[PDB]
């Protein structure tokens, strides 16, 4: 009842002022834990019903954060899977609930298996003695990084993100296990780029046209790499896949306190000057080289067809 | 003959009307009037419209309507044809259907304060404008004149009555004019298996300008214009649907996305849609 | 005015000239029948037939000729008009044997059996065809017809009557014929210090597509063509030059070599030239 009601408002609002929880994998656990919490606590009895007020809390969240996708992109995929159920059951009320249930079940179970599927599919992407470039910190990509490095050595040139340099703690952790690691500016991406062998990103989202929403600066190594002809690799989950396409949405990219980019310290200038630190940037999909998620590695030109496979497309606007 | 005048007067019937809608009107009417009721005798009436009907219009788009819902028709024997043209009704209105989503799914890729860099007249483009003004949304727009057949002409005193700025270029300026362009959006008149599409002789080089100078390039068409061509030069395409040639091929290499009913499509998935429909 | 008639009369003189070339004459003539014998004085009427002869038409040609004749003649006080008039006479012969300085050097790198693409009619790209022809060459060519001005028709007529296939094409089909043609050669209009040419409106398009297929970009011009601009991009080059633009700017970057009496030079050789003559 309430509590659900109270949950379901803590969410909203712990997704619409700050980041939480921390990992969007824990986030797409908990949005699907409320997501069946709400399945289950509602006096839902034809599935058009559920679908509808799934869809209003599902419209709630995204305006509580457009930036954070996976909360969206997941809201759809339990749409799907309700759309799968209704099929085969109607192509049956406690079953249907009970079966949509059980879906959720292997969806979860199957959620926190993708960290170790991109982490053994690791290996025979990296060779001896090769160097690779990353930038920002991302859980997927150390992961993938930790579990090369248990039989092969290689080098990691970890370009540090500005104003949020999340790269220095990646950086950090790259080297607890050894791995030999050099940190940055990202201003010397393109200096340092001529002797990089691969570059191997995460990312916030990925779109249909197979672009991706990933850290600021991610961009201009991308085109770096394009420019060196490095294949660029993106070793990103399957939440994170969002079936909106890069012009026909709204709020791309997230902006945050400028303080972050020119400190309040400066004085009078900052009447003068206007400052802007978008935390995001677009990567077009003619500069990614190869997709690597929990089913297995994919060109961008295929991102459409797993799109076809996870969400319905008359549920692309939520 | 019978044929020949009807396709006639149906361009005279709606000078606001497509030739491939035309042809699939012409077609399933043919099939309907004629009472074909045989097992292979009647593809040998099907390919005989089709020939004639591209031997009267030298359309890539008309051939590739054609084969596809002659393949629609065929995968559909008394009931055979009682229900294959029940299939032929419900194409139809889908189709017509097409242009309406095809506008109401590509409007919204206009940012607005942009500027529209079109090839000569197009249905398809005409519409997405038209949607996009409609929702209240300002840009100006750029025509190359399409110097063989005048329709760069036709499309700026078509876009004019829309209430928004057309300045028809030169057919050699877009080379000139391509950096005050924000995009380019042209109605492909056939789309071949990689992604490429055979459109008006300048299609090309709007193309490669584009990439050039990385704007983008995007392309607006029919489900029905998908034709399973894969031509690997300029000379390569058919040459009964160049005819000074008057229609070329432009790589997938060169194409952004492409806009159809089937939703915005990567130029790597109408393959994709083209193998799953088996020629 | 005196200038105008007598330039207008030069080109019913000899339709067989270039507009430089009348330019220079006109100027030598204006300096030698007022007999302006002033240290700074001369420079005024000098300026003033500049002016005068550049708003009558909008080349950018007759322009590069007046600054650069007017320095080189400044750069030469009783006796300084004396040898200044000596060194006009000279600068002119130089500057007729130009051409065939031009024809002579270029018309060995049009491999035989080749397929020479031309964009509108030029008298240098058709002196060196004609240097290439008297050498017992055969080619094919094609030729933009050059939509604003049907120049590209001109080309053709002068060109069938050296006895080649000539097949003139259209504004937009260059894009089409690309692959068929084995080179590109030119006649640039005015030469930038970076390399580039101010060309007519499809020259940008021909090396366009030239980089798109590493086809060799070939361009012959005369030295007095050089003009001490640098254009970043199309709006960049002066509006009076462009005149629904005229004439283009292409960079060096799509340039292979250039043709002048100079020699073969490298794109990046005329910016010495320039800067050894200090504008
Ligand atoms: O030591 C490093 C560290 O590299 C960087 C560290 C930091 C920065 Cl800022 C930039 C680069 N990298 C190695 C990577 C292998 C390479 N080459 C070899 O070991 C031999 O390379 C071969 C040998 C044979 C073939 Cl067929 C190809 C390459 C030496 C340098």
């Amino acid at each position: 009842g309430s509590e659900l009601s109270e949950r379901i408002e803590s969410f909203v609002e712990t997704l619409k002022r700050g980041g939480g929880p921390r990992s969007s994998e824990e986030m797409a656990r908990e949005t699907l834990g409320l997501l069946r919490q709400i399945i289950t606590d509602h006096r839902w009895s034809n599935a058009g019903e559920l679908m509808e007020l799934i869809r209003r809390e599902g419209r709630r969240m995204t305006a509580a954060q457009p930036s954070e996708t996976t909360v969206g992109n997941m809201v759809r995929r339990v749409l799907k899977i309700i759309r799968e159920e209704y099929g085969r059951l109607h192509g049956h009320y406690a079953q249907l609930q009970s079966n949509i249930i059980e879906a959720i079940n292997e969806l979860l179970v199957e959620l926190e298996g993708t960290m170790e599927n991109i982490a053994a599919q690791a290996l025979e992407h990296i060779h001896s003695n090769e160097v690779i470039m990353t930038i920002g910190f991302s859980r997927t990509v150390e992961a993938f990084l930790k579990e090369a490095a248990r039989k092969r050595k290689f080098h990691v040139i970890v370009a540090e993100c500005a104003p949020f340099c999340q790269g220095h703690e990646m950086a950090v952790n790259l080297s607890k296990a050894g791995i030999e690691t050099t940190v940055m500016t990202d201003a010397a991406i393109f200096a340092v780029m001529s002797r990089v062998n691969k570059v191997i990103i995460g990312t916030k989202t990925i779109l249909a046209n197979g672009a991706l929403r990933a850290v600021t600066g991610t961009h201009t190594l991308a085109l770096a790499a394009k420019h060196h002809s490095t294949p660029l690799i993106v070793c990103a989950p399957m939440f994170k896949l969002s079936p909106q396409f890069p012009n026909e949405e709204d709020s791309f990219h997230k902006f945050v306190a400028p303080e972050e980019v020119l400190p309040f310290t400066e004085g009078d200038i900052l009447e003068k000057v206007s400052v802007h630190c978008p935390v995001f940037d677009y990567v077009p999909p003619e500069l990614i080289t190869l997709f690597i998620s929990n089913i297995g590695g994919n060109a961008p030109s295929y991102i459409y067809r797993l799109m076809s496979e996870l969400y319905h497309p008359d549920d692309h606007v939520l | 003959k019978e044929l020949i005048e009807y396709f006639k007067s149906q361009m005279k019937e709606d000078p606001d009307m497509a030739s491939a809608v035309a042809a699939i009107r012409t077609l399933l009417e043919f099939l309907k009037r004629d009472k074909g009721e045989t097992i292979q005798g009647l593809r040998a009436n099907l390919t005989s419209a089709i020939e004639t009907l591209c031997g009267v219009d030298s359309s890539v788009a008309v051939s590739s309507g054609g084969e596809l819902f002659l393949r629609f028709i065929s995968l559909a024997y008394s009931k055979c044809k009682k229900i294959m043209i029940e299939r032929g009704e419900l194409f139809l209105r889908r189709i017509s259907l097409s242009r309406n989503k095809i506008a109401d799914l590509c409007h919204t890729f206009i940012k607005d304060g942009a500027t529209i860099l079109t090839h000569a007249y197009s249905r398809v483009v005409l519409r997405v404008l038209e949607a996009a003004v409609a929702a209240k949304k300002r840009f100006s727009v750029y025509v190359t004149e399409s110097q063989p057949d005048l329709s760069g002409k036709k499309m700026a005193k078509a876009l004019c009555h829309l209430n928004v700025p057309v300045t028809v270029v030169l057919d050699a300026a877009v080379g000139y004019i391509m950096e005050k362009a924000d995009l380019v959006i042209v109605g492909a008149e056939g789309v071949v298996e990689n992604g490429g599409i055979i459109n008006k002789i300048g299609t090309n080089q709007m193309a490669v300008c584009a990439k050039a100078q990385n704007k983008p390039f995007y392309v607006v068409a029919e489900s029905f214009k998908f034709v399973r061509l894969f031509p690997l030069n300029q000379q390569d395409v058919p040459d009964k649907f160049k005819y000074h040639p008057w229609v070329d091929y432009t790589a997938p290499s060169l194409i952004t996305l492409l806009f159809t009913d089937l939703g915005v499509l990567t130029p790597s998935a109408v393959s994709d849609e083209l193998i799953k429909l088996y020629l």
